[PDB]
């Protein structure tokens, strides 16, 4: 698009679309990857089934 | 502490006393044991510490107290001081894990 305006702002609006796609991945895996944090902090805070084999 | 010290002195039925000296963290207790132990004029008197057992094996452990009970046995006016019970039996809470030899030793002792 480089010669055509009218391409060029076909390319830029791809681009910008594609910018926010990223934009919600990278929000999807962030709350994610916290939500994992706080049941992973759940689950062993406490006391524990009684001790292991050997 | 002083009473203390005097009253096992004194006393003919009384042959045992142990105290507690229990605080939040870095409220310096150990200083205020070890001054009693110096000023109280006994003849025999010894520590038990984490700083002498880095680095053995369990059995060397176990071992090394019993001596330290044993030798206590001649001398007839005797102070032990026991430091920082909590880690020498291997306290995390995560678990919890700790080793349980130690613990029923000291128990026994
Ligand atoms: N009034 C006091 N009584 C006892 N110790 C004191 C006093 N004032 C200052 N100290 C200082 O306290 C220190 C010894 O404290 P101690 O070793 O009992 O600390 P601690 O709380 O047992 O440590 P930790 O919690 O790490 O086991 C020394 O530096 C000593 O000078």
């Amino acid at each position: 698009g480089i010669h055509d305006t009218n391409k060029q702002a076909q390319a830029e609006n791809s681009r910008q679309r594609f910018l926010k796609l990223i934009q919600d991945y990278r929000i999807v895996d962030s709350n994610y990857k916290e939500e994992n944090k706080e049941q992973a902090k759940r689950q062993y805070m406490i006391i524990q089934p009684e001790a292991t084999e050997d | 502490g002083a009473r203390y010290v005097r009253q096992v002195r004194e006393s003919d039925k009384s042959r045992l006393v142990s105290l507690l000296i229990h605080g939040p963290a870095g409220s310096g207790k150990t200083a205020l044991a070890a001054e009693i132990a110096l000023k109280s004029g006994f003849p025999f008197i010894r520590l038990i510490s984490p700083n002498e057992l880095s680095g053995m094996s369990e059995s060397a452990k176990i071992a090394y107290i019993d001596n330290t009970f044993r030798d206590a046995y001649k001398s007839p006016l005797n102070i032990l001081v026991i430091d920082s019970l909590e880690t020498l039996v291997d306290w995390v809470p995560i678990g919890p894990r700790f080793s349980n030899n130690i613990l029923q030793m000291l128990k026994v002792a």
